């Protein structure tokens, strides 16, 4: 009954109140996965070693 | 040399057994003989590549290390001792050593161009082919296909 009449929720007798504290929210990369398939880049550069060789 | 090469090459044909030793774990002790018996063969399809490899290759590397043998022609020729030694000698040696060096390099990049060349196909076949199949068949399979592609690519006989 009170909210209606633009009443702040410390003006009705509470019960209690509690206070939370978790800062540090959500902790890691974006993705744990695809970077693995980063791997197969390391292979360009014996791609453009082999490019060379068919250059010099 | 000669043990040298076998030592390499067993290291490298078991590195892949090193990477598979924790990472599953099945059986150890009735899987040991598989993983030998596997990097045995593995070691000898990689030495019989490499052979044929670094035989194949020569032909380019004489030229190759050209600018390095003149380099080393400066050396042994802007001395004293040049101007009355064997005159022929200095050649010899400097062929001999640059051929040394040429095929420690040669050898070197062959070997770890087949190990890149090991850990690229077997990440996939291992994550795709699982699907229908066992997973320990798989890694086996996978493993042939790349000890026989790192064979094959020694030739090329096709």
């Amino acid at each position: 009954k009170a909210q209606r009449n633009n009443e702040d929720v410390s003006v009705i007798p509470p019960l209690f109140t509690v206070s939370v504290d978790h800062r540090g929210t959500w902790n890691p990369w974006v993705s744990t996965e695809v970077l693995a398939a980063a791997i197969g880049l390391v292979i360009y550069y014996l791609a453009f070693s082999a490019k060379s060789h068919i250059q010099a | 040399s000669s043990a040298l090469f076998f030592g390499n090459a067993f290291i490298v044909s078991a590195i892949p057994i090193w990477l598979y030793w924790r990472i599953w774990h099945m059986d150890l002790i009735q899987s040991a003989v598989l993983y030998s018996v596997m990097t045995l063969v593995s070691t000898y399809l990689v030495a019989f590549a490499y052979k044929n490899v670094k035989f194949v290759l020569k032909h380019k590397v004489a030229q190759k290390r050209e600018d390095a043998v003149s380099k080393e022609v400066t050396r042994k020729l802007s001395e004293a001792d040049n101007r009355k030694m064997s005159r022929k000698e200095k050649d010899e040696r400097i062929l001999w050593k640059k051929n040394e060096v040429a095929d420690y390099e040669a050898t070197t990049f062959s070997i770890f161009y087949n190990n890149t060349l090991f850990l690229v196909l077997v990440i996939v076949a291992s994550f795709f082919i699982l699907k229908n199949f066992n997973p320990t068949v798989n890694y086996i399979l996978s493993i042939s296909a790349s000890s026989g592609l790192i064979a094959l690519l020694s030739t090329g006989s096709k």
